[PDB]
RNA sequence: CUAAGAAGCUAUU
RNA sequence: AUUUUAAUAGCUUCUUAG
């Protein structure tokens, strides 16, 4: 048993499965291994960490061990194989790239040997030995010499998820492709890295199809971008980390000498100018004003140099001398609730009756390690044409709404008392920054972000909250400049999801009046055999790949046609990804670096969580349906799906329409779900899911191994195995089913012990006065209500104590009356 | 009847902080780092311990 | 007015941070450049007025820092201050194997480019 | 005087 | 010192009803 790739008219997809004289054309190339090996193939090496469980992991661990990588005494070890808890597995992972280079230049040795014999075939990955040789010919065809053509798109294109891992390109680093000799040595101040980077393409990669580009704003639609730029992660490891970010200019003023900058170099986005620049100014004007406070190269030049070895992480300075840490303050106890908790016979031993949850204290360097958790965060560069694929399935779980751009006459503001973000948090907050200009002076700073890059400061610090595990999660704040753009780029189609009632994104609508009955009514569709499933991400926020927040960026603006030309589209996803992606950072007063993944501040941040929800939900059910056989599944209609399938991803160059109509039937019909931002139940048809059809909770594990590299336990994720009773958790709230009036309806209640521990710790005590508890102490009894119901005896005790303790506090100070049952009751009437 | 160990624990820590001793942070650390095993206990005379020590703690210091 | 004290406040901003900058050693970093554009990175690398590391513990300082001199980043440097989280001076010869239980860590070291 | 609906402000879970 | 979503309680205005 191997892994093969196979593309036949009957079954095609990757695999496991059960198992002429051109040789004298190519018998004096150093490629071929001569004819009538290595025991294992380079695509098992490919499939074990794209197919990835516990248990039937040993081909895994002979090709470890085999090529003196490692020895048999570090695997009797206790919780070895993941990221999150071992963080020395990368160092043994790291010792395969050098005959990953010796099969990559073997195939580009291969590829110039065939065009000039006059060979046109198509390539296959499992052929390739370990090290380096092919050897499995027969299917190819003549024709005249310097002309025969090779086809290498699947070999390339399943190769990208493990060349980023196992670091193949990091010994381009040296002194002429040896490893003993020492580092290449660069100039500094470098900063175009074209030609180079350019005949690397054309070294490695040479006869690649469709023309890389190494700047991006020369090319020509809205899927080119993600071509140059899932290239340009790859060969951005190789330069030093020095030469990439903003650049400078020297201009007079004032007698004064400045620095501005004039264009970005990105890691993935390659070069782009600025189209408006001036050599000297004659006044001052105040959208550039706004430009130059808004820019950190005023602040980066007046700081001192800053090495630090507490994290991993690159920095550049230091932005005064002084280095302060701050602590997270304990809370308070409320002894009023729990003194007259113990009058009506509470609070024993022997039983439950006790508390769970409390609050938790940290340190001075809390915060400072609570950065170092990007430490988990990879370069990682994902498939081509199965992305090309899901950029166009996710399209139609969002084309039900309406969007454009706006003017700043019909932008709606939420709030008026935030913060304003680095360095303009000194003097106004965001009401200050909306008093100053005016409607035409909005109209000109959205003309002119369509022609030049503004750079951010993104100010953090702690927030307190409670939790059940000594942690702490801290805040991310974004300035207002890319913000006020972003109201006016993206807020009608903001306002357009969340006021239709009723779809797969579920954000907006609301569990009161008979809201959940519905809910839950329309996750039960059309199913047959129905179970649930349900997962979260662990530390979503502290690790992402690149690809995958640029990809869920484009989705959101497909819908300008009618207002802006691409190169507006591309200044707003330029200043997007300089402001969301790689933006410098700061932590307490020292300027960093992020290395990528979302900040926990954006406007546009939990709709991108949903649709990145949907990216893995969908890659999930296209890797469960690739990866199965074609000679079981017994239905005609699936087999088809199939092949037309994988001919749609790897043989077809343009969009087509009808197949992505169909699958989109096909995963609203059987694989219904509902997805509020990291949480999701789905419904899956219970008779496929053991047959292989659909995802499972194993390919959910396989595709957050290889695309996300962080590991979900078996604990955390469950299934209910009934169709009466609901989910186990969803949204932290348990689900029952409770008869009333003359039917019945789902009253979905909360764990007990956060009710007995919400009320007892407070957080302030100026917050002891009943002022604002009476509020909330009803809203707790409105929280609290579903527990009447249940057939233990307990939470109908502490029920009556809340109650009791209302009337308590109600002395001390029917249906429209709060004290009694028959108002509570009406909450959940369904007719409002 | 070992919750009470837990209020008494969080109310002296509310006592210890607003007597000002935060800024020799080499005993901070560590009181705090005690403070996080006691309410994750499931003995008592262990924990018993624990907060006997933090009363030595607290009685100890004139802040 | 609310517009022009925010044009005040933010003029004597962009006014009152220039002492670093305007220098020659901006002059010397700008002037071999091919178009007058160099990447922001190296802009504090050469021309840096101070260095400043923290340390965690005795074992990285054995690796770092060792007596009144050390080099980065092809430049050599000379130790001024050494100064903890209590802000204070903490002295040269006490730094050993010796009274590592005793003091109170992570510290904050400074000095000057010879 | 009251009920219902819509809009703006403060404050909570 | 974040962003988004709903619910309660309180104020005020317009409209409709006796």
């Amino acid at each position: 048993y191997r892994a093969f790739d196979i593309y036949n008219d009957k079954v095609a997809g990757f695999a496991k499965f059960l198992k002429e004289t051109i040789y004298n054309l190519l018998k004096d190339c150093p490629a071929v291994a001569k004819h009538d090996l290595t025991k294992y193939t380079m695509a098992d090496l490919v499939y074990a960490l794209r197919h990835f469980d516990e248990g039937n992991c040993d081909t895994l661990k002979e090709i470890l061990v085999t090529y003196n990588c490692c020895d048999d005494d570090y695997f009797n070890k206790k919780d070895w194989y993941d990221f999150v808890e071992n963080p020395d597995i990368l160092r043994v992972y790291a010792n395969l790239g050098e005959r990953v280079r010796q099969a990559l230049l073997k195939t580009v040795q291969f590829c110039d040997a065939m065009r000039n014999a006059g060979i046109v075939g198509v390539l296959t990955l499992d052929n390739q030995d370990l090290n380096g040789n092919w050897y499995d010919f027969g299917d190819f065809i003549q024709t005249t010499p310097g002309s025969g053509v090779p086809v290498v798109d699947s070999y390339y294109s399943l190769l990208m998820p493990i060349l980023t891992l196992t670091r193949a390109l990091t010994a381009e680093s040296h002194v002429d492709t040896d490893l003993t000799k020492p580092y290449i040595k660069w100039d500094l101040l470098k900063y175009d890295f074209t030609e180079e980077r350019l005949k690397l393409f054309d070294r490695y990669f040479k006869y690649w199809d469709q023309t890389y580009h190494p700047n991006c704003v020369n090319c020509l639609d809205d899927r080119c971008i993600l071509h140059c730029a899932n290239f340009n992660v790859l060969f951005s490891t190789v330069f030093p980390p020095t030469s990439f970010g903003p650049l400078v200019r020297k201009i007079f003023v004032d007698g004064v000498p400045f620095v501005v900058s004039t264009g970005y170099h990105f890691r993935e986005l390659g070069v782009v100018h600025n189209q408006d620049v001036n050599l000297h100014s004659s006044r001052l004007s105040f959208k550039e004003l706004l430009v130059y406070a808004a820019d950190p190269a005023m602040h980066a030049a007046s700081g001192n140099l800053l090495l630090d070895k507490r994290t991993t992480c690159f920095s550049v300075a230091a932005l005064t001398n002084n280095v302060a840490f701050q602590t997270v303050k304990p809370g308070n106890f409320n002894k009023d609730f729990y003194d007259f908790a113990v009058s009506k016979g509470f609070f024993k031993e022997g039983s439950s009756v006790e508390l769970k949850h409390f609050f938790f204290a940290q340190d001075g360097n809390a915060a400072i390690s609570d950065y170092d958790y990007y430490r988990y965060n990879l370069p990682t560069m994902c498939d081509i044409r199965q992305l090309l694929f899901v950029v166009e399935v996710v399209d139609k779980y969002f084309d039900c709404y309406d969007g454009g751009c706006i003017n700043a006459n019909q932008v709606i503001v939420n709030n008026l008392d935030k913060s304003a973000g680095f360095p303009f948090n000194k003097w106004g907050k965001a009401r200050l920054y909306y008093d100053s200009m005016s409607y035409e002076d909005q109209d000109a700073l959205f003309a002119y972000t369509k022609r030049n890059v503004i750079p951010t400061i993104t100010q953090m610090n702690l927030k307190y909250a409670i939790s059940a595990k000594n942690r702490a999660r801290t805040v991310a704040g974004v300035s207002i400049c890319s913000t006020m753009t972003n109201r006016q780029f993206h807020q009608k189609l903001l306002k357009s999801i969340a006021a239709t009632r009723g779809a797969t994104v579920v954000i907006g609508t609301s569990k009161f009046y008979g809201g959940w009955h519905n809910m839950l009514k329309t996750v039960y569709s059309d199913v047959e055999n129905p179970h649930l499933m349900g997962w979260d991400y662990p530390k979503c926020d502290r690790a992402m790949p690149n690809m995958l927040r640029i990809m869920a960026s484009l989705v959101l603006a497909r819908k300008h046609t009618t207002c802006c030309s691409l190169s507006h589209r591309f200044y707003r996803l330029a200043n997007e990804c300089a402001q969301v992606l790689s933006e410098m950072v700061m932590c307490g007063g020292s300027l960093y670096v992020k290395p990528g993944g979302t900040s926990s501040g954006d406007a546009t941040t939990a709709y991108a969580n949903s649709v990145f929800n949907i990216c893995q939900a969908v890659t999930a059910n296209v890797n469960a349906l690739l990866s199965t056989d074609g000679n079981k599944i017994a239905d005609k209609y699936v087999r088809n799906l199939q092949h037309r399938l994988y001919e749609c991803l790897y043989r077809n160059r343009d969009v087509d329409t009808d197949f992505v109509n169909e699958f989109y039937a096909y995963l609203r019909k059987h694989f219904s779900m509902m997805i509020l931002s990291d949480d999701a139940v789905v419904c899956f048809n219970s008779t496929y899911a053991s047959q292989g059809l659909v995802a499972s909770i194993k390919n959910f594990k396989s595709v957050l191994y290889y695309q996300n590299n962080v590991f979900m336990s078996e604990a955390k994720c469950w299934t209910e195995t009934d169709l009466t009773k609901g989910p186990h958790e969803f949204c932290s709230q348990h689900t029952m089913l409770v008869k009333q009036g003359d039917d019945y309806v789902y009253l979905p209640y909360p764990d007990p012990s956060r009710i007995l521990g919400a009320g007892c710790f407070v957080d302030d005590i100026v917050k002891t006065d009943g002022t604002l508890m009476i509020e909330r102490f009803v809203s707790l009894a409105i929280d609290a209500y579903p527990l009447t119901k249940h057939p233990n005896q307990e939470y109908a005790d502490v029920f009556h104590l809340y109650l009791q303790y209302i009337r308590k506090l109600h002395d001390e100070l029917n249906t429209s009356r709060y004290w009694e049952p028959e108002f509570y009751e009406a909450m959940y009437t369904p007719h409002t | 009847k070992m919750s009470d160990v837990k209020c008494t624990s969080v109310v002296l820590l509310s006592v210890l902080q607003q007597l000002r001793v935060e800024s020799s942070s080499k005993l901070w650390a560590q009181c705090v780092q005690l403070h996080n095993d006691i309410l994750l206990a499931k003995d008592t005379t262990e924990a018993f311990e624990k907060m006997v020590s933090l009363l030595s703690v607290l009685l100890s210091m004139q802040g | 007015d609310k517009r022009a004290k925010v044009t005040s406040a933010m003029q004597t901003m962009l006014f009152t941070m220039l002492r670093k900058l305007d220098n020659d050693a901006l002059n010397n970093i700008i002037n071999n450049a091919r178009d007058g554009c160099v990447p922001l990175n190296i802009i504090p690398l050469t021309t840096a007025a101070k260095l400043m590391v923290v340390i965690p513990d005795y074992n990285t300082y054995k690796n770092t820092c060792d007596g009144t001199t050390f080099t980065y980043a092809s430049a050599l440097w000379e130790i001024q201050q050494v100064v903890d989280a209590d802000s204070k001076i903490v002295q040269l010869s006490e730094i050993s194997m010796d009274n590592s239980p005793n003091l109170a860590w992570p510290l904050i070291v400074t000095a000057l480019r010879a």
